[PDB]
RNA sequence: UCUACGAAGGAACGCCAAAAGCGAAGGCAGCUCUCUGGGUCCCUACCGACGCUGGGGUGCGAAAGCAUGGGGAGCGAACGGGAUUAGAUACCCUGGUAGUCCAUGCCGUAAACGAUGAGUGUUCGCCCUUGGUCUACGCAGAUCAGGGGCUCAGCUAACGCGUGAA
């Protein structure tokens, strides 16, 4: 029975742990994962993930990137003016930067 | 009360650590060689 | 109301959906819907005077058929009763056909009367009275073309452009009795009336 | 990635043979951290068609079954085998609802 | 398809035979796309219209199932 | 026969043989969702588990 | 028709088989027997 | 206008003389109902859930579930002896048709 | 047992059949042209094929086998494979005895099982 | 030629199969595996008006074409002959390179065609049908997303659509 942990770290092709890892850090209240910095920091894990193992040809899922980043532009462009002291704490927390 | 779907995920991923991985008829690799045990059902 | 009782059990209110109206439809039945009994009574109450009203004018009449399942229900009247024309309740026996109500002074003189009927009659009939399902549709068409009101027999089987133009519908709904008396109420109507 | 590989093999010749070539990846999957279940074999089977018409051995292969589960490039190991001898049809696929 | 002439019979034979392989669609295909050559659009063309003879065809079946 | 309901899901597997070699016809082809009485998830999954197996060598090619 | 011209050719197999006329197809009045089918 | 107002304003405007079903057109309108939607309930008799289960068992039934509805507000599970009253009913009333 | 084939090719404007052993060894071969006066313009029928089968039935005969799987393997309607059946048949017997047929029968036409881009069209 | 076995290779993926399906569009299919975009259903939890369109701008964008390096079975511009004709640069036959294919780059166009911009709300039905959901007691009934016909009406110069061309 001792091959209980030899089901792990290799076993795995998801890694979405990562997500609620994260999602957590950044979670309020508790089932709480709809936020916008939320979402922001889910975006910002999955541009960091997503960077990194496609070919420069997988070209309709580089868009989906493109998609995604934009998106998050908005949800900043939101964040920005309605609870910015929560929006400084983003950018420090989360490496993005201001551009009015 | 979604507390109650909470507790209702978190069991369904317990399981028991799923106990269809957990149980004792499991397969040590260093062994006698199931393989090798294998002659019944080696023609099967 | 004992009246609705007899209307009920003249398996009347119930027919299969085929339907453009709603304004009747007490509910359905996986089969059947139920119309409004009352309002199929009302209707009765509504036709059945303008046609006793009429007779105080003695208006000619000209009722109309082709399914000759009630051929011997009608044919005990427009003849000796309403029209009074036994030989012309013989062209509506074999009528609707032709040049019609429009063109009714038409020649259709050609007979060569070999197992052949040709009557063409020729007056303007004042009021129109139908029932049957759609052959007859050139009268609809040509009452409505020249003002002649009508009162017709009307299923949930009706395209607009006759359910719209016929007044008086009677939405009687021949359903699973087939064909049964009714026309006895008409029967009652411009006889022992016209004093 | 709980892999079922079937190994559609070469004739009954060699017995105590195909036995080692699949203990290789049982010592394969005992390293890189991988997870064994059952190792169930099948016997002969009459395959459809004459394959690898190289060598011939077409008719009345042998089958058995590794049931494993590990890491992904596992795959891009098991290029080690295609070129081996009495395994003709190495198929590593998933994890089914069938039995 | 296979088929041993059952003690020179020959002619039921070949009922069978073709009756069998005619059914199992591969006739449908020794006759069906053999021809010269057609591209993506002539194919299409041609899918469109054995839709439009099928849906024609049913429509005189349903028309004559009484 | 009775190879004809959902069970097939059940039962339709290229490791398996019977239940699908119940499908290739006489001359080595597929046959359609209305040969048999069988859905369309159904047969698309019967077409790539026959196409495995033929090409695993395990089926008939003709 | 038919049997006419299907019983017409394989008479003629003579014509065919037989350097051009040895009539052993003498035989070859049931052809005319269906033939004169009206 | 409509076939009833557009001849009266006709003949009252003077554009053709009178027609001979005028005054009996009048005095019998036609059998107007209120103006309804759509949406032709499904009407439904109270003891559906079971006759469609007991049919398949063994008419009077598709009525008798009244008779059983009655008592049907402390109904715990009645079918069984609602089926046994049926089976009673029928192996007198057979008993009476077999003598007949 | 241990038998021949007679097997007959069909094609767009000839035909060949070649009478050989179950290990495919070229035995009596006969072209659809390897007869007086049936090739050029006479190339395009199915009367080629007719008396293709008959002649080699005949010679076939001649050579008593009796024995002989014979198979098709061409691109037609079963109505030309049937009438060259019936031919071999009848070249085969109708100088023997009235029943000389075959041991067998069977059919192979290979489909190209994918493309390899056939010509382009008339016109 | 053919006829059996082999070998070499290339190229496309027979049947399934589909007015089926996926994509923003061009497009996409022999199979298996890793990685990966978008979707719908689903009690529904949060979150909170953050949405829609979008000038100048930004990517993607079949085929042919170009560049450099592969490969070249079959097809096959150019061209050769057989032809065919009053004549033949052609259609017909036989040869046949560039091209098709892969690697990366360049172009940036097609009848890129539902010849129908994008989005939101309201609209008589029936027939289907792909995949979700609820309810099932001889069997479906319901509910969503789509794809496809037929229609009430409405519109249209005319045809026609009606997932609108209301």
């Amino acid at each position: 029975d001792t091959y209980f942990h030899p089901d792990n770290m290799s076993s795995a092709e998801k890694m979405k742990i990562e997500l609620s890892k994260v999602r957590e850090e950044f979670k309020m209240s508790e089932s709480d994962c709809g936020s916008a910095r939320v979402q922001v920091a889910q975006l910002t894990t999955k541009i960091k993930h997503l960077s990194s193992s496609l070919h420069k040809k997988d070209k309709h899922s580089r868009k989906g990137l493109l998609g995604m980043v934009q998106k998050r532009k908005k949800l900043l462009k939101y964040l920005r003016r309605t609870d910015w002291d929560s929006y400084c704490l983003v950018l420090s927390k989360l490496s993005l930067r201001d551009n009015p | 009360e979604m507390w109650k779907m909470m507790g209702q995920k978190r069991e369904e991923k317990i399981k028991e650590r799923e106990k269809l991985l957990r149980e004792q008829s499991s397969l040590w690799i260093e062994q006698k060689e199931l393989e090798r045990k294998i002659t019944e059902a080696l023609v099967d | 109301v004992i009246q609705k009782l007899l209307n009920t059990g003249a398996h009347l209110g119930r027919r299969a959906a085929e339907h453009h109206f709603k304004q009747y439809a007490y509910g359905t039945r996986n089969g059947m819907t139920i119309i409004d009994s009352d309002k199929t009574l009302i209707c009765l109450r509504s036709a059945a005077h303008f046609v006793a009203n009429l007779a105080h004018m003695r208006g000619n009449i000209f009722f109309v058929n082709t399914n000759p399942l009630f051929d011997e229900i009608i044919e005990l009247t427009s003849r000796r009763i309403q029209g009074d024309s036994y030989n012309h309740n013989r062209a509506m026996n074999l009528w609707k056909m032709g040049g019609f109500l429009t063109n009714s002074y038409s020649p259709k003189k050609f007979r060569s009367r070999h197992k052949k009927l040709c009557f063409g009659p020729t007056t303007m009939p004042d009021c129109v009275v139908v029932f049957d399902s759609e052959r007859k549709s050139s009268v609809i068409l040509e009452a409505s073309k020249l003002q002649i009101p009508v009162v017709a027999i009307v299923d949930p089987n009706v395209p607009l452009e006759f359910f719209e133009k016929i007044t008086y519908p009677v939405p009687a709904r021949d359903s699973v009795k087939f064909v049964y008396l009714f026309c006895n109420v008409i029967t009652k109507c411009f006889v022992a009336e016209q004093m | 990635p709980l892999y079922d590989c079937m190994l559609l093999f070469k004739p009954i010749i060699r017995k105590e043979g195909l036995i080692d070539l699949v203990a290789r990846i049982g010592k394969h999957v005992y390293s890189r951290n991988g997870v064994l279940t059952e190792i169930k074999s099948f016997g002969k089977v009459e395959l459809g068609y004459g394959i690898r018409k190289l060598d011939g051995r077409h008719y009345q292969g042998q089958l058995m079954q590794i049931t494993m589960m590990t890491t992904p490039n596992m795959n891009k190991e098991l290029h080690y085998l295609n070129k081996e001898d009495k395994l003709l049809r190495w198929l590593l696929v998933k994890h089914r609802d069938i039995k | 398809i296979r088929v041993k002439v059952f003690s020179n019979d020959l002619d039921k034979a070949l009922t069978i035979l073709q009756k069998k392989m005619q059914s199992s669609g591969m006739e449908r295909l020794i006759k069906g796309t053999q021809t010269h050559h057609i591209k993506n659009s002539e194919k299409k063309v041609l899918a469109r219209k054995n839709l439009e003879r099928r849906i024609k065809s049913i429509d005189f079946a349903r028309k004559l199932q009484s | 026969s009775e190879v004809t309901t959902e069970e097939v899901l059940k039962n339709a597997d290229f490791r398996n043989v019977r239940f699908l070699a119940n499908f290739i016809t006489e001359a080595g082809i597929i046959i359609k969702r209305k040969q048999t009485g069988i859905s369309a998830k159904a047969q698309r999954k019967i077409a790539r588990e026959i196409k495995t197996a033929r090409a695993f060598g395990l089926m008939p090619f003709t | 028709a038919k049997p006419c011209m299907k019983e017409m050719v394989s008479f003629l197999n003579c014509m065919a088989l037989n350097n051009i006329k040895d009539d052993k197809c003498e035989k070859q009045k049931q052809l005319l027997s269906v033939c004169m089918q009206g | 206008g409509d076939l009833l107002s557009k001849t009266r304003r006709l003949v009252g405007g003077l554009a053709t003389r009178e027609p001979v079903w005028l005054k009996a057109m009048e005095a019998s309108p036609p059998p107007v109902f209120p103006r309804s939607n759509g949406k032709i309930q499904k009407i439904v008799l109270p003891e559906d859930p079971y006759v469609r289960k007991f049919a398949n068992k063994h008419r009077v039934y598709g009525c008798r579930v009244l008779e059983l509805k009655e008592h049907g507000i402390s109904e715990g599970d009645a079918m069984s002896v609602a089926n046994m009253e049926y089976l009673s009913e029928r192996k007198e009333m057979k008993k009476a048709y077999k003598r007949l | 047992t241990n038998a021949d084939i007679i097997h007959i090719k069909m094609l767009r404007n000839n035909t060949f059949v070649t009478v050989t052993d179950s290990k495919g060894n070229v035995k009596c071969k006969a072209t659809s042209g390897s007869l007086p006066d049936l090739k050029g313009g006479r190339k395009m029928t199915n009367y080629t094929a007719d008396a293709t089968a008959e002649n080699i039935g005949r010679r076939a005969k001649a050579m008593g086998l009796k024995s002989v799987v014979v198979k098709v393997n061409g691109f037609t309607h079963f109505g030309k494979k049937k009438k060259a059946i019936i031919a071999f048949r009848d070249g085969f017997t109708n100088s023997r005895s009235d029943q000389n047929p075959i041991v067998y029968i069977e059919d192979t036409t290979r489909k190209a099982h994918n493309g390899c881009r056939l010509p382009r069209k008339r016109r």
